[PDB]
């Protein structure tokens, strides 16, 4: 045929039900700060509900701050996302995924504070070099596919997988930030949201779906990744759902067929034959010939040396995000919507 | 021919 392998798949079983014992108990039994306790320094990342803020606890610590205004967060689906997005930061724990630390309200807005990863975004690192060699891509690859394995052992969905999302950390490491849009779900779930080069068909065509979606989206990635831009392409998100749905992949001359194969079996509409969703589970993808050279547990254990390390000057170093405009935060004299956010 | 900045996710398509 193409030992250590089975007995590294009963490791597997072991630690994920020991981490789903840990998130159990914090996911039953879930306002640890206030806005005063903190300065705010710069805009790291904004949306359409608010913005990512970096913050000096006034301890010295520094923080990246996510404040939601109350009254953006309007539509029914939008409020709902915010709530799934406390209840299940504050109930896991991974090397790979953002620290939640603090979390409270007020009149006007929500505020969950996490650890501050000061190494940027990777889409903005990807969109200054271009595109990342296949070792390169594969480290970060990685990091994710250990990342869903955790979170879908929880019965955890992700569902907004993009550069955009994933920070790199000191050591060259990514950490998944952003799960406005992660959901715990144990059979299907019917939601339409996401990034649109980034939703697999059956979100699109409006069928419940599982946790299949982020392979499909990690196929994605890791063709971005790799080539520079993702493999559904266009100006308009209507034109970019015509492309998903025909599944009509096309690879860059440069990718190895490793990959291609890879990439095929991810990027599958029929989820009969979609990897990650198959009897074999994860193990499709982690045994597959393009991750020959990966070792999973080593990379969990942060031994690999990263592609690159991003450069810091100091605590609080913004170098590595963009720029964004600043709008003062306004607390209400009265309190707002404290109806829909009564669990927050 | 595509979207090559920050692409933003949609709450409710
Ligand atoms: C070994 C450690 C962690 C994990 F998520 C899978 C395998
Ligand atoms: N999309 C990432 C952005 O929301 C963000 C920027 C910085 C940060 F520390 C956390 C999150
Ligand atoms: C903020 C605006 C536009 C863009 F493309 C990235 C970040």
């Amino acid at each position: 045929g193409h030992a250590k392998k089975g007995s590294e798949q009963e490791s597997v079983k072991e630690f994920l039900a020991k981490a789903k014992e840990e998130f159990l108990k914090k996911w039953e039994s879930p306002n640890t700060a206030q806005l005063d306790h903190f300065d705010r320094i710069k805009t790291l990342g904004t949306g359409s509900f608010g913005r990512v803020m970096l913050v000096k606890h006034k301890t010295g610590n520094h923080y990246a701050m996510k404040i939601l205004d109350k009254q953006k967060v309007v539509k029914l689906k939008q409020i709902e996302h915010t709530l799934n997005e406390k209840r299940i930061l504050q109930a896991v724990n991974f090397p790979f995924l953002v620290k939640l630390e603090f979390s409270f309200k007020d009149n006007s807005n929500l505020y969950m504070v996490m650890e501050y990863v000061p190494g940027g975004e990777m889409f903005s690192h990807l969109r200054r070099i271009g595109r990342f060699s296949e070792p390169h891509a594969r480290f970060y690859a990685a990091q994710i596919v250990l990342t869903f394995e955790y979170l879908h052992s929880l019965d955890l969905i992700y569902r907004d997988l993009k550069p955009e999302n994933l920070l790199i950390d000191q050591q060259g490491y990514i950490q998944v930030t952003d799960f406005g849009f992660a959901k715990r779900v144990k059979g299907r779930t019917w939601t339409l949201c996401g990034t649109p080069e980034y939703l697999a068909p059956e979100i699109i065509l409006s069928k419940g779906y599982n946790k299949a979606v982020d392979w499909w989206a990690l196929g994605v990635l890791i063709y971005e990744m790799a080539a520079g831009y993702p493999p559904f392409f266009a100006d308009q998100p209507i034109q970019i759902y015509e492309k998903i749905v025909s599944g009509k992949v096309r690879f860059p001359s440069h990718f190895s067929s490793d990959l291609k194969d890879l990439l095929r079996n991810l990027l599958q509409v029929d989820l009969t034959k979609r990897f990650g969703n198959l009897k074999n589970g994860v193990n499709d993808i982690k045994n597959h010939k393009w991750f020959a050279t990966t070792d999973w547990i080593a990379i969990y254990q942060r031994k690999v040396e990263a592609p690159f390390i991003p450069k810091f000057k100091g605590p609080g170093d913004t170098s590595n995000f963009d720029d964004y405009e600043e709008e003062e935060i306004r607390v209400s004299i009265n309190e707002k919507c404290g109806k829909e956010f009564t669990e927050f | 021919a595509g979207r090559t900045g920050r692409r933003q996710a949609i709450h409710d398509i």
